[PDB]
Formats: C-alpha cells, sequence, structure tokens
C-alpha cells in the first residue's frame, strides 16, 4: 500500500529470487507518501513495515 | 463451579453427570499453523466453558463446543440464562496480541 | 437411577394479534415433522405448548436442560431459548416479533425449530425439529486493489 492519509496504490507483490518486488509509477499528487506492507493472517505473525 | 455439560456427546467413562464432553474434530479453527496438518480423532474435555467477544479482532477460537452443549452448575437447576449456551461455548481459546504474544 | 423421558402433548399454534379470530392449533408427535411451514410476523405470533412425563408414573418430570433452538439454514445463524414450566405443569413458548426483536437482531429468514431436551437422569437425549417456522421482521483477507487515475494529457 502506498498511502498518504489513505491508500493511493495497492498492488500484489510478486516473488523473484528470494524477495517480493514490484515496480510501478508514482501518482500525480505530491507530498510525503509511505509504503505500508502489512501481512496479517490467521495463525501467522503480524508483519508490518512502513518506509 | 461450572462445567461444559453436554448430554448428547458424553463419553462412556463418565461419573453419571455427563461432565466429560467428547468434542469432534469438525468444530475446530481450520488453520493448519495452529492445530497441525494431520487429521484428528475426536478429543476429550473436562473443563469450564469460556466465551469471547464476536467483534473482537485479536481473539481466536481454537475449539468451540458442540451444538447442544451448555455451561451451568451441574447440581442447581437452570434459573438464569446460562453463560455461553450454544456453539459459542469456547473450550480452547487463543490470543495473538499486538506485540505478537501467543 | 435412570429414567426414560416421554413427550405427551405438543400444540403448534398460530395466534393472531387480533382478538376476533380464534387461534389455529395443530398437534404432532415426538419423532415427527410437521406438515407445511408456519408463519410468524407482526400480524401473527407463534405459540407452542408441551408437556413432558416419565414412562412410568410421569408426575410432571422436569429435565435440567430444555432449550428450543432455531437454526437458519440460509445464513447458519442459530438462536437458543429457554423453556418456562408454568405451575400447571405445562412448558410454554411464545414467539413474538415486536417483543423478541433483539434476540434475532432484527433479521428475516426461514428458521428450523429444533428442541433439545435431556438431563443427568434421562435415558435418551431428544432432538427433533417441530416444524420450519418462517420469521420476517418489518480482516484476515486481501483488500480490494486500487489503481491511480492519472491526469488526462491535453
Ligand atoms: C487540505 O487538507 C484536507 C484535509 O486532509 C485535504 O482533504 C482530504 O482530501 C482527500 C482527497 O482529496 C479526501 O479523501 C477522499 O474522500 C473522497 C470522498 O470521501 C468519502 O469519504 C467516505 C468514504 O471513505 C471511507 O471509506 C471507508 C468506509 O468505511 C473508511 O474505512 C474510510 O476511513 C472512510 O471513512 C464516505 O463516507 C463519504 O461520503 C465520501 O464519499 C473519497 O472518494 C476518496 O477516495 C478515493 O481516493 C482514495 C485515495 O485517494 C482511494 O483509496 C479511493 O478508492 C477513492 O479512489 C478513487 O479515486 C482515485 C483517484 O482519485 C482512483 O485511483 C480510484 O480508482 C477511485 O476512483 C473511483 O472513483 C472515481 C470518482 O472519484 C471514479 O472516477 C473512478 O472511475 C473510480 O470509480 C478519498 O477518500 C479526504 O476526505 C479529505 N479530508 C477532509 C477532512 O476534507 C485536502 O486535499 C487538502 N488540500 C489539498 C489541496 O490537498
Amino acid at each position: 500500500e502506498f498511502v498518504r492519509i489513505d491508500p493511493f496504490v495497492r498492488t500484489f507483490l510478486k516473488k523473484k529470487g528470494g524477495k517480493y518486488s514490484v515496480q510501478f509509477k508514482l501518482p500525480d499528487v505530491y507530498g510525503v507518501f509511505q509504503f505500508k506492507v502489512d501481512y496479517n493472517r490467521l495463525g501467522y505473525t503480524h508483519l508490518y513495515s512502513s518506509t | 463451579k461450572t462445567a461444559v455439560i453436554d448430554h448428547h456427546n458424553y463419553d462412556i467413562s463418565d461419573l453419571g453427570q455427563h461432565t466429560l464432553i467428547v468434542a469432534d474434530t469438525e468444530n475446530l479453527l481450520k488453520a493448519p499453523t495452529i492445530v497441525g496438518k494431520s487429521s484428528l480423532n475426536p478429543i476429550l474435555f473436562r473443563g469450564v466453558g469460556m466465551v469471547a467477544d464476536p467483534d473482537n479482532p485479536l481473539v481466536l477460537d481454537i475449539l468451540t463446543g458442540s451444538s447442544t452443549s451448555y455451561s451451568f452448575f451441574p447440581d442447581k437447576p437452570i434459573t438464569q440464562y446460562p453463560h455461553a449456551v450454544g456453539k459459542n461455548t469456547l473450550l480452547i481459546a487463543g490470543l495473538q496480541a499486538r506485540n505478537n504474544a501467543r | 437411577i435412570s429414567t426414560e423421558v416421554g413427550i405427551t402433548n405438543v400444540d403448534l399454534s398460530t395466534v393472531d394479534k387480533d382478538q376476533s379470530i380464534a387461534p389455529k392449533t395443530t398437534r404432532v408427535t415426538y419423532p415427527a415433522k410437521a406438515k407445511g411451514t408456519f408463519i410468524a410476523d407482526s400480524h401473527q405470533n407463534f405459540a407452542l405448548f408441551f408437556q413432558l412425563v416419565d414412562v412410568n408414573t410421569g408426575a410432571e418430570l422436569t429435565p435440567h436442560q430444555t432449550f428450543v433452538r432455531l437454526h437458519n439454514q440460509k445464513t447458519g445463524q442459530e438462536v437458543v431459548f429457554v423453556a418456562e414450566p408454568d405451575n400447571k405443569n405445562v412448558y410454554k413458548f411464545e414467539l413474538d416479533t415486536s417483543e423478541r426483536k433483539i434476540e434475532f437482531d432484527s433479521a428475516s429468514g426461514t428458521y428450523t425449530l429444533y428442541l433439545i431436551i435431556g438431563d443427568a437422569t434421562l435415558k435418551n437425549p431428544i432432538l427433533w425439529n417441530v416444524a420450519d417456522v418462517v420469521i420476517k421482521f418489518p480482516l484476515f483477507t486481501p483488500k480490494q486493489e486500487i489503481q491511480h487515475l492519472f491526469r488526462e494529457p491535453e
């Protein structure tokens, strides 16, 4: 998720090598945007990384 | 002083109170990370029935009761509404906190 | 010492909120399914009256657990109600739409009336559905993908 206050772009990460990587384009709006990767599942731990 | 009393699913090895409850492997959580991959035979249980909030994001329910099991004092007659009367009787219940504490 | 439970008289009634018409009552046995489906709404309320006796000298035997549970086949939701033993030795149940709106959380659908009865001293844990009653009232998953709508070039 590419969020500013609310998500502008949500995409599925795709596996290559050993990493989930995706390439896309940045929307027209300027500001401070952050990437939230939040993986929450039934049984797994909660993953959360925001840059 | 309460117990998960069930009158349709009691094992033969009981004290005549039907306190022992045989829980089937159907009403489980159905997540292979918690309850393992294999197929399980019906399990045995003798304990106090708890309940959890339906709109609770953190709580889990590893093993609910059966369809007719109720939790109330085995000696006293039922006067109030019994706590966790149906399939919302919880037997095994887990929590995964915000710090990932199991 | 164990005992064998038995159900003697069961009356499925459809009472109308209006006084003028008399209620229509239909009787059924213990291992049976009622013919047709009853309806209960704002205009008509549901009523069931039953009596339980022992096989031998069944002087008003009262089981420890007697819960009337309605299972919704379409959505899976089920609701369990207690049984009230009036001093005439008659267990009675009255299903209202305005009065018991909160129990069903105001949801209209077709329910099945299962009756659970049996206790520590009874021999057989009865479970037979009386009839299909129609009641009508007045996070861990991927989210939806979003794509950005760019500005149209002139
Ligand atoms: C000055 O400061 C101000 C304060 O911050 C700034 O104001 C803020 O500005 C932003 C954006 O300008 C606003 O966000 C938007 O609000 C829109 C209308 O609001 C609805 O809000 C409710 C719905 O939102 C709820 O959603 C759930 C529901 O529970 C809930 O979890 C959530 O928290 C929230 O409560 C609703 O109740 C109201 O009635 C309103 O309908 C809303 O439509 C916007 O959503 C857009 O955009 C977001 C991200 O931008 C997307 O995630 C959405 O899916 C939706 O996306 C649409 O537009 C995108 C690009 O525009 C497309 O890429 C999408 O595909 C999608 O396109 C569809 O819709 C288009 C029509 O719009 C169609 O043309 C398309 O074909 C698609 O069908 C967004 O939420 C803030 O509300 C606002 N805040 C305040 C306080 O005013 C202000 O911007 C600052 N000034 C400047 C100059 O920047």
